[PDB]
């Protein structure tokens, strides 16, 4: 079952900055490959961070970017 | 960040038992990865020996499946790999390796390796000799070591350009050899690290 | 357990042209549509490095000049345009079936322009002729191709079953390659004799090129 869960995606770590991409899709933290996304970031989002927890693995929520 | 790290012995005599560690660092390993063990002997042919998963199941080679154990301790973040015996055949480069479950299961992380080597030989540091004289070529020979690795570098990391250190050959005597070589124009200082005996020589070669 | 064979053994391409290597699967290694199938490039002293996934998906920060194509139990990778950095060895593994397996591996060289080697011969030191032995070494520096003959001679006698050679890997600034032969003889031998010759038979020499010495100055 999908579970919302405010903690970091294993593997990752949120920077809360001006500098991060505004809203949009609700990604994984893992690639297709399998590799970590390591660094996340969100604008104006409160720690810790809005995640569901899947089938798959963990996805963060719609405010929650990668940082590069 | 995703870090997998393998750690042991470097040389272990036959029949004797064989443990590495692969220390895990960013990442949980009771979580997403399955942790593999892949070593590549010497060919460069590779061989999957198994894995271990975040729930603790393991998977293992039909080809080792009499003496190969892989663990983990999820308080140190680590896995291993463990041989009961160990023949000659087993002498390769470990490799430690994961691949996200959810996925077509491609290889992402690996480890930097680690050499093993299985010889009934006895560690023994090696004696250096220089290798003395347009452009003008000197060098210095490592002679009678055991196990491998050594490293050579010239005037502590200065000297980068021209150098040549060739791959060790295994001498009928059980022992390697290798030479390590600069070309360069007519105080030069080969250093060399031979760890497993714990032997760091400096040793100046200028021509007679 | 799932056999993959790989083709060419060894390949050598110049700059900017294309090279494809080939895995073929001695069973098919798709599942649910999917080819569970991966390509790796691994350097010397490094691990594989993973290139392609799935049989064709280029993974994150890999260049665009490597590709990934095939099906069933064919498969094929593409360099072009051969850039310098992509010396290297290259292996396919599936993971459709356990245990997992991988292809004997592709190793591939660069091509470039006939070096002649710069042949330098060693004397024993007398340090170690102290200890009891005596190895002649012969240095050939910076050569392409990579076929090189090494023969030594003692007072013109022909060697045998008493050197052993060492080549470097192709290198990463000049593509070319480097040997050193060791003759090993007893420092009693050694003595016995007079003039040590090592021959070399390069490509880029008209005619092979000996360099000598004799015990004294």
């Amino acid at each position: 079952e999908l579970e919302i869960r405010f903690e970091e995606c294993p593997g990752t770590k949120v920077h809360v900055e001006e500098t991060c991409g505004t809203r949009g899709p609700s990604l994984r933290s893992t690639t297709a490959s399998g590799r970590v996304i390591e660094e996340w970031c969100c604008r104006e989002c409160t720690m810790p961070p809005l995640s569901f927890r899947a089938k798959d693995g963990c996805w963060y929520g719609m405010e929650i970017r990668p940082r590069k | 960040e995703v870090k997998l790290q393998e750690s042991g012995p470097g040389l272990v005599r036959p029949s004797q038992s064989l443990s590495l560690t692969c220390s895990v660092t960013g990442y949980s390993i009771t979580s997403g990865y399955y942790w593999n063990w892949i070593r590549q002997f010497p060919g460069n042919k590779l061989e999957w020996m198994g894995y271990i998963s975040y729930d603790g199941r393991s998977n293992y080679n039909p080809s080792l499946k009499n003496r190969i154990s892989i663990t983990r301790d999820t308080s140190k973040n680590q896995f291993f790999l463990k041989l009961n015996f160990v023949t000659t055949e087993d002498t390769a480069t470990y490799y430690c390796a994961s691949f996200y479950y959810y996925t077509s299961r491609p290889l992402v992380y690996w480890g930097q390796g680690t050499l093993l080597t299985v010889s009934s030989a006895s560690t023994k540091g090696p004696s250096v000799f220089p290798l003395a004289p347009g452009t003008a070529a000197l060098g210095c020979l490592v002679k009678d070591y055991f196990p491998e690795p050594v490293t050579v570098s010239w005037n502590s990391g200065a000297l980068t350009s021209g150098v040549h250190t060739f791959p060790a050959v295994l001498q009928s005597s059980g022992l390697y050899s290798l030479s390590s070589v600069v070309t360069v124009p007519s105080t030069y200082i080969c250093n060399v690290n031979h760890k497993p005996s714990n032997t760091k020589v400096d040793k100046k070669v200028e021509p007679k | 357990e799932i056999v993959l064979t790989q083709s060419p053994a060894s390949l050598a391409v110049s700059l900017g042209q294309r090279a494809t290597i080939s895995c073929r699967a001695s069973e098919s290694v798709e599942y649910s549509g999917t080819s569970l199938m991966h390509w790796y490039q691994q350097k010397p002293g490094q691990p594989p490095k993973l290139l392609i996934y799935a049989a064709s998906n280029v993974e994150s920060g890999v260049p665009a000049r490597f590709s990934g194509s095939g099906s069933g139990t064919d498969f094929s990778l593409n360099i072009h345009p051969v850039e310098e950095d992509d010396i290297a060895m290259y292996f396919c593994q599936q993971s459709r079936k356990v245990p997992y397996t991988f292809g004997g591996g592709t190793k591939l060289e660069l091509k470039r322009t006939v070096a002649a080697p710069s042949v330098f011969i060693f004397p024993p030191s007398d340090e170690q002729l102290k200890s009891g032995t005596a190895s002649v070494v012969c240095l050939l520096n910076n050569f392409y191709p990579r076929e090189a003959k090494v023969q030594w001679k003692v007072d013109n006698a022909l060697q045998s079953g008493n050197s052993q050679e060492s080549v470097t890997e192709q290198d990463s600034k000049d593509s070319t390659y480097s040997l050193s032969s060791t003759l090993t003889l007893s420092k009693a031998d050694y003595e016995k004799h007079k003039v040590y010759a090592c021959e070399v038979t390069h490509q880029g020499l008209s005619s092979p090129v000996t360099k000598s010495f004799n015990r004294g100055e």
